[PDB]
C-alpha cells in the first residue's frame, strides 16, 4: 500500500551537494572558535562514517533480502543517496571549509574514536548477520537500520541545524537540511518494513522482539551519551544535544511501531528554527495562431 | 544586524494583514542616517571635491575643463536643489554599493546621488552649462538613465568603456578566428560584454587547404572563445561574459547546442559562453511542413557561391543548396531541432532565439547588411559585415562590427513629467555624445562601424510599474494600447532628433541614402496608420501630451528626405539589470518576476518590494510567471513595432508547463513578429 | 585515476523514465505488421529480463567485492538506475505499446525461449560463482558483465535504434537511446576494474584470464547467431544484426583492454542515424661531487 | 597477418637459444616483394612521373624548372645507383607510411626511398646538378637525415614548414597574450612544435593598472595556449604540441608544476602543453646551503627597475631583489621546490629542466639576449629577444622568437665512410638553405630571427649503434673520449662551413661582431686543449681522418676573426623519434631503451631490434634504463662542450629509485655542465 509512494517521493527528492555553492559559509566558518571548529568537523566526520556503512551495507544488504522488484528499487535508490550523495556532500563541505590536513586528521580520529566503532560494530554486524530466508534475523537488521536512520544521526545533525538557526554556516546547513529530509523518510520506509516481519509473529515472539529493540536502543543510546560528552563538553552543549537525542529515539521507536521510551523534554528553539522538464511533441496546430 | 537593516525586514511582518510597506521608507532614512552620511566624504566646498577627485585620479580633467568652476557649481547647485530621496532601501544600497564613487580603500563614499548625476551631466554636455542643467534636471527627475557603464564611468579616470554591448563578425579563417578571440578579449577587458557571430565558420569535417575532415567546427571555436572570456574577467571583478551565435541552418547546430547540455562533457561544454540560435523564416516553414530540413555545411556554400550562408536570403537560397550536389548538407527533422531548442531552454534558459526575416522585414538597413545575430542580451540588432583579417603585414579588410549605446527611458517618470518629447531627445542627445567620445583601439571594426553607423540604443523601463501604479493589468488590452502609444511618440521623437542632428552637423550615417528611411519606406506604416491611443483611459493618460498623428508623421518623413538621419538605429530596449534599483522601476518592459524579491547580501537579507506597491495596486503588480505568456509576447511585438533594433524579452515560465509549451509561446513570438527572445526563466 | 571521473558523468546522466512521453508512438505503431510488432516485443522483453538480473545481480554483487568507498558508491549509483530507471521505463513502454494479456503472453515466451535463457543463465552462472576473497572469481563476473552491458544487449538494441534511425516509434526509442547510453559507460567503468584486476596476475594467469574470456565470448557469440536469426529473419534483418554484434563485441574486447576479435566492418546506415616514486628528501652532500 | 608480419615475429622465436635476427631481413624483402612493389606506382620512365607529381599538385614546380630534366634524370640516376636496401623491416615500413608520398586516397605509393632522397637533394641544391648529386650520396650513404619537416615536406606542394621547432618570447600584455596565442596557431598549423617563455607575464595576484590582485597568473596563459595547440591540431592528424617555459624564480612556479600534478583540477590542469622549468645557479645555490629562497613578481621588478626578471641576471640581482621593499616576494623552500619537481618528473616526466647558467656561461650570443627558456624538446638554446605587440593601428616593436632547423648526422655512417669533414659541411649547407627558404607570413619575430640570426640545428644520430657495434659500452671512458673528438670534429668543421658561407656571402649573422666568435673567446679551450683520442681504440676508430688540432683550430679562429661566422648557431642535437628508424639508428644521442622494442601497429604486432644488434654485441646494447644515469649525464656533457645549443636529455629511471635520486641526477647534470634536461621516463 505504500512502496510506489515512497518510491514516487525518493526520486522526486533526488539532489547533488553541487547543486549548493559553499563559499558562502567561508566568513561565518572563519569566525567559529577552535573548539566550535573541532566539534563540527568531528560531528560531520562520524555522519560520514554512518552514511560509509548504510550505503555500502546497510541498504544494499537488506535490499538483497527483501521481496519484490518496486520495494528493490527504493530500497536500492536510498543506498546510492547514503554513499553517492549524503557521505560525499560531506566531503564537499570538508575541502571548502578546511586545509587538506585537518581533513586528513579527521578521517584519522574516526579510525580511533572508540564509540564511533562501538557503534559501527554494533550496527554493522547486525546487516551482516542477516541469513537468507530467515526473516527474525532480517527484522533485527531493520531495527539497526532504523535506529541509524532516526536516533544515531542526531547527534550529528544538532550542531549543523544549531548553527542554521542563528544565520550561520547556512550553506552547509541546507545540504545537511537535505539529508535529514532523506533520513526521516528513509527511517519511516524502513521502519514499515520491519513491522510487516514483526506482525507475523506469534505473541511470545514479538515479546522477546520488543526486548531486543528495546535493549539494543539502551545500549546504543548509553555508548551516544559518551560520544555526545565527548564531542559537545568542549562547545558547552551536551546536555542539550542529549534531550535531542532522546527525542529522536522516541521517533525511531515509533517508526518501528512501538510506545515512545523517554519522556518530552524541551529542546533548544535555535535548533527548532534550524528545521530536465516534461516533454511533448509539437502538433501541426501548434504552428498556426 | 544593522538598523535599516531591520527596518526592511520588517516589511513581510504583517499587520492588519498587510505588508508594512511603508517602513521601507524609514529604512532609508536610516541608511542615510546610520551609514551613508556618516561614510560620505564632505569637503568645506565643491572646488576641493573637485580638486581632491581630479588629483586624486578619481576624475577626468578633460570633460571638468570645459566649464568654468562657477558653471559646474551651478550643475551640482541645480542637481541637489532637486532634494531627490530614495524611495525604497534597495534604491539606496544598490546606487551607494555598484555606482557610488568610493576611495581606493572602498570604505568612504566621495559621490552621492547628486554628484554623480552631476558629473555625468557635465561629461555629456561636453561644455554647456545649460545643457549640463538640462541633462541634471532629466537624470534627478530619473526620467532617464544612462546605462551601468555610462552611469558608473561617465567622468572617471580609472574607468572601462561606456559601451558595454558589442557584437562581432568571425570570418572563416584561423588568422580571423585569433582575431576575434584577440578582440573578445580586449573588449571584456574594457568591461563590455560580447557577442560573436560563428555561422560563417566552416563546420565540423570541412576542409582545410582541400585536406578533408580537418575542421574543428565552431565547438572549438566556442571552447577557445570561452577560455578568453574566462581569462579577461574585469581584472578579477566580474565573470567574463560572452555570447555565441550560430544560424539554425549551420551543421554544427546540434553540437552548438550541444554545448548547454548538463550531460556534456568537459571537452564540449562552455560554461561562460551564452549561445544564441538564429531562425530564419524557412526554418520555422519546414517544422510547420513538418518536412526534414538539411543543415549546411558552410565552407561548400561560400567556394560555390563565392557568398557565406549567412550572407544570403536562405528563404530563397534554401531550395538551390539542397538541390546543389556540390554543397553538403545533412538530414535534420526541425520539429525535433525546435523541441530540443524548447528542452534546452528549459534545462539552462539557452539558447538565444533570433527570428532572422522577423528582424529583416523591418529592417531599415539591409542594404548595408541583414542583421545575422543579437548580442549577449539579444536586444541590440544592426547591420554587421565581416572583416577579413589577413596574415601580418598585409592591411586588413575592416568591416562593421556593432556596438551600440545604451540608455533608458523611466516610462512612469518621463510620463507623470509629461516629457516624452523632451527626455527622449535629451537622451538621443547623450546618446550621441557617448558614441562620438568612445575610441576603442583594439576593435577595429567596432571602432569603424561606431565611427560610421553612429548606431545608439535607446529604451525603456519601469512599463510595468507604470501600469500597475495607474490600475492598467500588463495583460490587459488597454496595457498593450498605451505601450503601443508611448513608444510610437519615443519612435517619432527619437527620428526627430535624429533628423535635428544629421540637419545640425550636415552628416547622416554611413550608407543612409540606401536606408527605408532615405527612401520614406520606414514611415509607411507611420503615415497610413493612426496610433492613436483607442481606449479613454490610456487617452488620459496622454492628457498634456501631442501625441504624432499620421500628418506629423508625414512631416517627419519629408524632414528626413530632406535633412537625413544621423543614427542608424536609435531605440534598443536592455534588460536594464541594476539601473532599475537605483531609479526605483521595475527591469526593462518586462512584467516583475516578484512583487517583493528577497536578497542576500553578505549574511544579512534583504526585501525589495516593487516599487509603488501596495493593497491597492497588489492585484495589477501580477507576477510574470502567473501571466499568459501569449499576451506578453503581444505586448513586446507592440512594443517591436515602434522599435528599430530588438527588445531583450525573457520568457517566464511555469515548472508545470512543458517543452510543447514553450515551443508555443516561440512559434507565436515568430508569429507576431518577435525579433529576439532572450530566455526562459522557470519558476 | 579513474572513478572520481566516472562519477561525474553517471550522476550528470541522470534521468527519469515520465521525462520522455510515450502516448504518441501509438501513432507509429499501428501501422508496423505483425511480424514487426512480434519482433518488437520479443526483442524488449528480452533487454527487459537480462537488465533485472543486472540490477538484482549483476551491479550488486560487484559492489559488494569491490573494496574502495568511492568505487562503492559509483557501483551503486549503476545499481540504482537498473533497478529504478532502466527497469521501469522498460515497463512503461510495454505498457504504452500492448495491453496486460499481450505482455504476459509475450513474457511467458520469451521466459521459455532456449536462445534468450541461454544467455541469460550463462551470465548468472558466473554471477553466483564469485568467491569472497577470490579476485579471480570477481574478475570472470566482471568480464561477464562487460559481455552484458556492451555485447548481449545490442542484438536487441538494434531494433529500436532501426526504428529511431526512420523516424518510428520516436519516443520508446529516445527512452532505449538514454538506457543503452548508461548501459555503455557502466560497460567501460566495470571494464576498468576488471583490468584493474587482470594486471595485478602473473603472466601465465593473464595467458589463462585471456583464454577465459575468448572462450566466453565465443560461447555468446554463437548463441547470438542462433537469437538472431530467431527474431530478425522473419523481418528479413538477421545479415546486417550480426555486423552489430560483432561491431560490439570489439568494443566490450577494448573495454577490458583486450585485441578486437573480429575484422572491421561497416554498420547499418539507419541504425547509425538512429545511435608515484618514493618521495625522500635531500639529506645534502647531495649538492657536491 | 601478412608474410613480412609472420617473418618480423619470428625474430623473436629463438632457435639454439639465440634470437633470428636474421629474420628480419627476409621480412624486409616480403614486405617489399609483396606490399611495397606491388602498391608503388610505375611510369614508363621519370618524366612522366615528374609531370604527373607536377600537375596533380603533389611537387612544387619551381625548384624542379631550376633543372634541365637531363639533370634530374642524372640525380635520380645517382640516387638508385647505390641500390639501397633497407636492413630491417621497420626502416622500410615507417619510410614508406610516415614519409614515402602517397596519392590523395592513400591507395598507392608514388615515392621510393630514392625519389624522396633525390626530391629533397634537388630542393637543397637550388639549380646545381653537382651539389644535388652530393646531396643524394649523402642521404643514401644515410651519413645525413634531413629532420622530419623537411624529410617529409621538402619540394611537396602540399607540404608544411620544413622548421621543426619555434620557440616565442611572451610579453607581460594582453595584446602580447593574443598575440602569443595568434603565432602559436598559426605555427601548430603549419606542424612546427611551439615553445612560449612565460617568464615575463607577471604572477597571480598582480595590478593590471592600478587595481590590485587581478592577474591571473601565467595560469591562465598556459590554459588560453593549451586550448590553442588543441584547436590548432595539423587538421587532426597530430595532436596540436606545445611547451610553456617558467622560470623558478617565477611566484607562479608553484602553480605552473600544479599544472602537471596528477590531481590537478580541471581549472587548473593542462595537458596538450609541456612545461619546462628555467633554473639559474642561484636556486641550485639557495637549494644547496638549504637558505630559504623567494620567488618573485615579475611587474613589480619591472615597475622597479625597468626590466624584466629574467631580463637580468639573478646570480646577481637576487639580493637587490629580496633587499628591495618595492619589490614583492614569496618565500619558498629551494629544497622542497626540487623535491616536487623531481615528483613532478617520476610521475608525468614534467619539467623540462633548462640549467639557465650552465647554457649562458658557454652561450656565444650573449650580447643578443641571454638563453631564457628552451624549445619543445629542451635542445634549442638561442637568444630571442621579446616582441612589443601594441594595439592595434600601432606600429609593434618586433622582437627575435628563436627558430631553427633541424638534421641529423649518422655517426656509424659518417664515421664508416670517413667523412666528417664533407658531412658536416654539406649537412650545414642544407640547413642553411632551409633557413634561407623558409618565409613565416603569420610570426614576424620568428621571420625576422630565421633572416637574422641564420640559426640552424646540425645533431647527430647512432652514437649508442656506433658504440656497440663498435664493440664500446656507452658508459665506458672510451665512448666518452670518441664523442669527445667526433663533436670536436663535427663543431670545427660547422664552424668552417659557416665561415666559409660567411665569405662567400660577405655577411655574418646579425650582432656577430660582439659574440664571442667575434672576439675569439669561442675558440679558447679549442685553441689550449687537444681533443684528440685518448685511447688507442679510438684513435684507429678515427684513422684516414684529420682530426683537427690546437693548430687548426686557431686557424679556424682567425679565420673566423676574417670572415666572421653566417650562423648564430649551428649544432643543436635534437631526439629524432621516428626519422632514426628509417636510417637504422639509435634515437640521438641518448642510449638506447630496449635492445628489441614490441610496438603495435595495426592489429598486428612488430618487433624492431636495434641496429646491429647481434649475439657478438648483444651486452654493448646495453638498455638505458639499466645503465647508471651519472655515467650518461658523463657523457651528455662531453657531448654538449662541443654543441652550442643543448642537447634533448631524456633519463632513464628504474621504478626502485626514489625522488632523491633524481634529484641527484639533476644536480650532477648541473654540475657537470648540462643545458637542459628533456624527460624522465620511468621503466
Ligand atoms: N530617503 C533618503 N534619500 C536620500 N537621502 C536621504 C534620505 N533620507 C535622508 N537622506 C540624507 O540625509 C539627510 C538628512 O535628511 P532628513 O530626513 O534628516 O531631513 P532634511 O530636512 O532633508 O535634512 P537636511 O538638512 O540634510 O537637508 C538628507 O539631507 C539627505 O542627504
Ligand atoms: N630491403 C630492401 N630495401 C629496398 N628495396 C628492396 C628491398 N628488398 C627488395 N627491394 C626492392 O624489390 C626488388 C626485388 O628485387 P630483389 O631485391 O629480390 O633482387 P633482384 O630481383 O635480383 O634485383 P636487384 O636486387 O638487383 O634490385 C628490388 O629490386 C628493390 O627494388
Ligand atoms: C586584461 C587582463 C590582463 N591580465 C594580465 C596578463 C598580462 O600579462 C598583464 C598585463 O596586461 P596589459 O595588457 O599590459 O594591461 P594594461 O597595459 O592595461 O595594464 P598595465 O599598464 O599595468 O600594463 O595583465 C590578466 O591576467 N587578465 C586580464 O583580463
Ligand atoms: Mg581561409
Ligand atoms: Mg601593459
Ligand atoms: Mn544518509
Ligand atoms: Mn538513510
Ligand atoms: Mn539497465
Ligand atoms: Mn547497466
Amino acid at each position: 500500500d505504500f512502496t510506489q509512494m515512497f518510491y514516487n517521493q525518493n526520486v522526486k527528492q533526488f539532489w547533488l551537494p553541487e547543486e549548493i555553492a559553499l563559499n558562502g559559509d567561508l566568513l561565518t566558518w572563519k569566525y567559529l572558535g577552535k573548539n566550535e571548529q573541532d566539534t563540527y568537523m568531528k560531528v560531520l566526520a562520524g555522519l560520514t562514517l554512518l552514511d560509509t556503512e548504510q550505503g555500502n551495507t546497510g541498504m544494499p544488504i537488506v535490499a538483497e533480502h527483501v521481496d519484490g522488484h518496486q520495494r528493490k528499487a527504493v530500497l536500492n535508490f536510498m543506498a546510492m543517496m547514503e554513499n553517492a550523495v549524503h557521505a560525499k556532500s560531506y566531503s564537499n563541505i570538508f575541502m571548502t571549509l578546511a586545509p587538506t590536513e585537518t581533513i586528513n586528521e579527521v578521517f584519522e580520529w574516526v579510525k580511533q574514536n572508540k564509540y564511533l566503532q562501538k557503534k559501527a560494530q554494533m550496527i554493522v554486524g547486525l546487516y551482516k548477520a542477516i541469513q537468507k530466508d530467515d526473516e527474525i534475523s532480517l527484522f533485527k537488521a531493520m531495527v539497526a537500520s532504523v535506529y541509524l536512520e532516526s536516533f544515531l544521526f542526531y547527534s550529528g545533525f544538532y550542531y549543523p541545524l544549531y548553527f542554521y538557526g542563528q544565520g550561520k554556516l547556512m550553506q552547509s546547513g541546507e545540504i545537511i537540511n537535505l539529508i535529514l529530509r532523506d533520513e526521516a523518510i528513509h527511517g519511516v520506509y524502513v521502519g514499515l518494513l520491519a513491522q510487516e516481519i514483526y506482525n507475523k509473529q506469534t505473541e511470545e515472539k514479538k515479546a522477546e522482539l520488543r526486548e531486543f529493540a528495546i535493549d539494543l536502543l539502551n545500549q546504543l543510546y548509553e555508548n551516544e551519551l559518551e560520544y555526545t560528552e565527548d564531542l559537545y563538553d568542549q562547545v558547552g552543549l551536551s546536555h542539550d544535544v542529549k534531550k535531542f537525542i532522546r527525542y529522536n529515539a522516541n521517533k525511531a521507536l515509533m517508526n518501528l511501531g512501538f510506545d515512545p521510551y523517554f519522556e518530552e523534554e524541551d529542546i533548544n528553539p535555535i535548533v527548532l528554527n534550524g528545521l530536465k522538464a516534461t516533454v511533448e511533441p509539437l502538433k501541426d496546430d501548434d504552428f498556426y495562431f | 544586524v544593522p538598523k535599516w537593516i531591520q527596518l526592511n525586514n520588517e516589511i513581510m511582518i504583517q499587520k492588519d494583514g498587510k505588508f508594512q510597506f511603508d517602513k521601507d521608507k524609514e529604512a532609508v532614512h536610516s541608511y542615510f542616517v546610520d551609514y551613508i552620511n556618516q561614510n560620505t566624504v564632505f569637503f568645506h566646498n565643491l572646488k576641493e571635491k573637485l580638486d581632491y577627485l581630479v588629483e586624486n585620479q578619481y576624475y577626468e580633467e578633460e570633460f571638468l575643463s570645459l566649464y568654468s568652476f562657477e558653471d559646474i557649481k551651478e550643475v551640482f547647485k541645480t542637481a541637489y536643489a532637486k532634494k531627490f530621496r530614495f524611495p525604497s532601501f534597495m534604491s539606496a544600497f544598490k546606487f551607494y554599493n555598484d555606482y557610488a564613487l568610493k576611495t581606493n580603500d572602498k570604505k568612504k563614499i566621495l559621490e552621492r546621488y547628486e554628484d554623480r548625476i552631476s558629473i555625468v551631466a557635465l561629461f555629456f554636455a561636453n561644455g554647456d552649462t545649460e545643457k549640463a542643467k538640462e541633462y541634471v534636471n532629466l537624470m534627478i527627475n530619473q526620467e532617464y538613465q544612462p546605462s551601468t557603464p555610462t552611469f558608473l564611468n561617465a567622468g572617471r579616470k580609472r574607468r572601462g568603456e561606456l559601451v558595454s554591448c558589442f557584437l562581432l563578425e568571425v570570418n572563416d579563417s584561423l588568422n580571423d578566428i585569433s582575431r576575434a578571440i584577440d578582440i573578445s578579449m580586449q573588449l571584456s577587458k574594457l568591461g563590455g560584454g560580447v557577442s560573436l557571430n560563428l555561422s560563417k565558420l566552416r563546420a565540423k569535417g570541412e576542409a582545410i587547404k582541400d585536406v578533408e575532415n580537418a575542421t574543428k567546427g565552431v565547438v572549438g571555436v566556442m571552447k577557445l572563445l570561452d577560455n578568453a572570456f574566462r581569462y579577461a574577467d574585469q581584472m578579477g571583478q566580474r565573470q567574463g561574459s560572452g555570447a555565441a551565435y550560430l544560424n539554425i541552418f549551420h551543421r554544427d547546430i546540434n553540437d552548438f547546442l550541444d554545448t548547454k547540455k548538463i550531460s556534456a562533457d568537459e571537452d564540449v561544454r562552455v560554461k561562460t559562453l551564452s549561445i544564441g540560435v538564429v531562425i530564419p523564416d524557412k526554418f520555422v516553414e519546414l517544422a510547420r511542413e513538418d518536412k526534414a530540413a538539411y543543415v549546411f555545411y558552410p565552407h561548400t556554400i561560400y567556394k560555390e557561391y563565392g557568398q557565406h550562408m549567412d550572407e544570403m536570403d536562405m528563404n530563397e537560397m534554401y531550395d538551390k543548396f539542397v538541390d546543389n550536389p556540390r554543397v553538403k548538407k545533412e538530414k535534420i527533422n526541425p520539429r525535433k531541432l525546435l523541441e530540443k531548442l524548447a528542452m534546452l531552454r528549459s534545462e539552462s534558459g539557452y539558447p538565444y532565439i533570433m527570428f532572422q526575416d522577423n528582424v529583416n522585414k523591418v529592417h531599415a538597413n539591409n542594404h548595408i547588411s541583414k542583421v545575422k545575430f543579437s548580442n549577449l542580451c539579444s536586444e541590440v540588432l544592426q547591420a554587421s559585415q565581416v572583416s577579413s583579417y589577413t596574415d601580418y603585414d598585409e592591411e586588413d579588410e575592416i568591416g562593421l562590427d556593432i556596438s551600440c549605446n545604451l540608455g533608458s527611458l523611466n516610462i512612469l517618470n518621463v510620463m507623470e513629467h509629461k516629457s516624452i518629447e523632451k527626455t527622449v531627445k535629451l537622451a538621443t542627445d547623450s546618446l550621441t555624445h557617448v558614441s562620438e567620445t568612445t575610441d576603442i583601439r583594439n576593435a577595429p571594426a567596432v571602432r569603424r562601424a561606431n565611427k560610421a553607423m553612429k548606431s545608439i540604443g535607446l529604451g525603456a523601463m519601469n512599463l510595468h510599474g507604470y501600469l500597475a501604479q495607474n490600475g492598467i493589468a500588463y495583460e490587459s488590452p488597454e496595457a498593450r494600447d498605451f505601450a503601443n502609444t508611448f513608444f510610437m511618440m519615443v519612435n517619432f521623437y527619437s527620428i526627430q532628433r535624429s533628423a535635428e542632428i544629421a540637419k545640425e552637423k550636415g552628416e547622416t550615417f554611413d550608407q543612409y541614402e540606401g536606408s527605408t528611411y532615405a527612401t520614406g519606406e520606414y514611415f509607411d506604416k507611420y503615415v497610413s496608420t493612426d496610433f492613436s491611443p483607442k481606449y479613454e483611459k490610456i487617452a488620459n493618460l496622454f492628457e498634456g501630451m501631442h501625441i504624432p498623428t499620421t500628418e506629423d508623421w508625414k512631416k517627419l518623413k519629408a524632414f528626413v528626405a530632406e535633412h537625413g538621419m544621423y543614427h542608424s538605429y536609435r531605440l534598443c530596449i536592455a534588460p536594464t539589470g541594476s539601473i532599475s534599483y537605483v531609479q526605483s522601476s521595475t527591469a526593462s518592459v518586462m512584467p516583475i518576476m516578484e512583487r517583493i524579491e528577497e536578497r542576500t547580501y553578505g549574511n544579512s537579507k534583504t526585501y525589495y518590494p516593487m516599487p509603488g506597491l501596495a493593497s491597492n495596486n497588489w492585484f495589477f503588480y501580477k507576477e510574470a510567471y502567473d501571466m499568459d505568456m501569449f499576451k506578453v509576447v503581444d505586448m513586446i511585438a507592440t512594443i517591436q513595432q515602434h522599435i528599430d533594433q530588438g527588445i531583450s524579452f525573457t520568457l517566464f515560465l511555469k515548472d508545470t508547463m512543458t517543452t510543447r509549451d514553450l515551443n508555443r509561446i516561440d512559434l507565436y513570438a515568430h508569429h507576431r513578429g518577435i525579433k529576439t527572445i532572450y530566455y526562459a526563466r522557470t519558476k
